[PDB]
């Protein structure tokens, strides 16, 4: 569950920046 | 998609639970306090942020109580709230459904910092002005945020509307009742708090707002430091060694200690040459050792630095019009009604 | 003891800077 | 003055306790780990720092054991150590008597940052070169600092000698044995650690050294951020989204996640125009996603960026001569002996 959730957050943030 | 339904209680309502459905669930934040999800309301289709924290049920949640009492255009709105489960069995979890806001002042400032650019003065005014207004409102209820910092200032890309969020450290300060000194965030902690004061007032939020302003003009935090002492040294390098009287105003237990006398560093040399004089003036009236000498949030809104926002022909760099910045209510002006003469321009009163 | 020690540290640091 | 005497055990000795006296006691630091005092040895009159931490006595202190094993010109020396009492009865306190050093890289960098100045490239070389040398040494013993950052780099104003300190997080990393991921300091935490890796190597210290270098050239931390995700976004904004292979090198549990592809930001645009090309080159070979692709500390010392320090006619801005930077021992070169051809210039070998 850790990776899945961490990944989701990072993806959400990166999509905003890019 | 996988639709989730629950019986949530409306934030600003008579406490009448109702069914609420939502989808597009995804984690967008995780901390020691709890996890934060994003979701889309099946009804309005609007995006929301679900902050799930662990609740003992045996004790009332301060944040929830404070939020359910707030209703302002510059404060994150609490849609609904409900209880459930998730991590580690046999425990109740409180879920806060708040409006979802895309960005934060911190993230925008970051973009400019790595772009070697300075945030346009127009935005500094728009954001600072709205921050003070949210402060005038929560303070009117005797409520102190205690955690003002860029990361807690949500922004709407298009409208340029700013909303204060994160009330997990907020508290109602009763004149004559102790309070933890280790409060607020590092870089934004008032001097009185670093000195371990326990009888501080809401003026600690105004100091935090001043650090925010200074960071937006500088491109980086004005008072860095790992520990309190480091912080205080950064502050002293700018404001100079505080006088005995100023020290007494912060914490009388330090009156007789004889600290080396360091000369203050001119605010003009602190920021860059192209820094608006009114910004510097506003900053020096916010970053004051004596907490009672700091401008009130309502007074800051009236400062000259914000005159441009009171101009009828003011517009955003994107062409759109500026958000409603003059719809002051009675409750907002309570602190100092006479200021309405300046806060509300002629082209708005009528 | 708290004030006394905090003060000592701050004084030590300030004397270095000034 | 009030003379204090105790039976302390010499750091690098056969464990033979002796009487030690000292005065001029004064607090110069305080943290969750313990208090740090300054004192003057009655014998030599030399200044020392006494780090007092709470010890359970039932468990050996890792820091003490690591320190008693270290003996290098770029590492804070452990004079003596002893046990006593102080805060809260019935508890044993371990006291570490270390050499006192006036300043730190962090404090010097701070002076330049608020002075709107850039730290002279000469010092960046002197400090970075000595930092890597201390790393080559502790790593040769299979020891990883795990907390490299400006605040832990002590400096001698006059001699310009740098000493690594604070081993409270150091640990001997045995190939094939788990380790806590939440290690190191925020801004200086390697990518693998932010991804929660548990099988990381000493290469995490080289990443930290690279962040240090970049901060000295930039004037501010290169990868700010409150949480890990924030940190990672700052890193990705510069190095670009890592490839699947790089991600596999850091933590295979993230191989299949599909992260948005962000273009890397040219190192040339990251720093200022007047930034030495060799510095930028050295930086890109330190700040690598793949931990095995990062330069070893000994290899970094041989990098061209440090050629000027190998010049016979090199001097410090104050006129004095540069510290001994070529007295490499066998133990130091063990990692890669052949490099001695470059590490030790001709005007030093003979
Ligand atoms: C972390 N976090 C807390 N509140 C919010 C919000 N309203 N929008 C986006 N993120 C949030
Ligand atoms: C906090 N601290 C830890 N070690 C030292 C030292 N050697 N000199 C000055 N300060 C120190």
């Amino acid at each position: 569950v850790e990776p899945q959730k961490f990944a989701e957050e990072l993806i959400h943030r990166l999509e905003a920046v890019q | 998609s996988k639709v989730t339904t629950v019986v949530a209680t409306p934030g600003q309502g008579p406490d009448r639970p109702q069914e609420v459905s939502y989808t597009d669930t995804k984690v967008i934040g995780n901390g020691s306090f709890g996890v934060v999800y994003q979701a889309k309301l099946c009804d309005s289709g609007e995006l929301v942020a679900i902050k799930k924290v662990l609740q003992g049920k045996a004790f009332k949640n301060r944040e929830l109580q404070i939020m359910r009492k707030l209703d302002h255009c510059n404060i994150v709105r609490l849609r609904y709230f409900f209880y459930s489960s998730g991590e580690k069995k046999d425990e109740v979890y409180l879920n806060l459904v708040l409006d979802y806001v895309p960005a934060t002042v911190y993230r925008v400032a970051r973009h400019y910092s790595r772009a070697k650019q300075t945030l346009p003065v127009i935005y500094v005014k728009l954001y600072m002005y709205q921050l003070f207004r949210s402060l005038a409102y929560i303070h009117s209820f005797g409520i102190c945020h205690r955690d003002i910092k860029p990361q807690n200032l949500l922004l709407d890309p298009d409208t340029a509307v700013l909303k204060l969020c994160d009330f997990g450290s907020a508290k109602q300060l009763v004149r004559g009742e102790p309070n933890v000194s280790y409060i607020c965030s590092r870089y934004y902690r008032a001097p009185e708090l670093i000195f371990g004061a326990t009888d501080y007032t809401s003026s600690i939020d105004v100091w935090s707002a001043g650090c925010v302003l200074a960071e937006l003009l500088l491109g980086q935090p004005i008072f860095p430091g790992d520990s309190g002492v480091d912080q205080l040294v950064e502050i002293i390098k700018v404001l100079g060694t505080p006088t005995r009287e100023q020290i007494r105003e912060m914490n009388p237990n330090y009156t007789e200690f004889a600290f080396p006398q360091i000369k203050a560093h001119p605010w003009t040399k602190v920021f860059r040459p192209r820094t608006p004089p009114e910004a510097i003036a506003l900053c020096s009236r916010l970053l004051e050792y004596t907490p009672t000498a700091r401008l009130t949030p309502l007074e800051a809104c009236a400062h000259s630095f914000f005159d441009e926002l009171r101009d009828p022909n003011v517009k955003l760099p994107n062409g759109r019009d500026t958000p409603a910045l003059f719809n002051f209510t009675t409750q907002e002006l309570s602190s100092n009604p006479p200021l309405a003469t300046i806060l509300i321009p002629p082209h708005a009163r009528i």
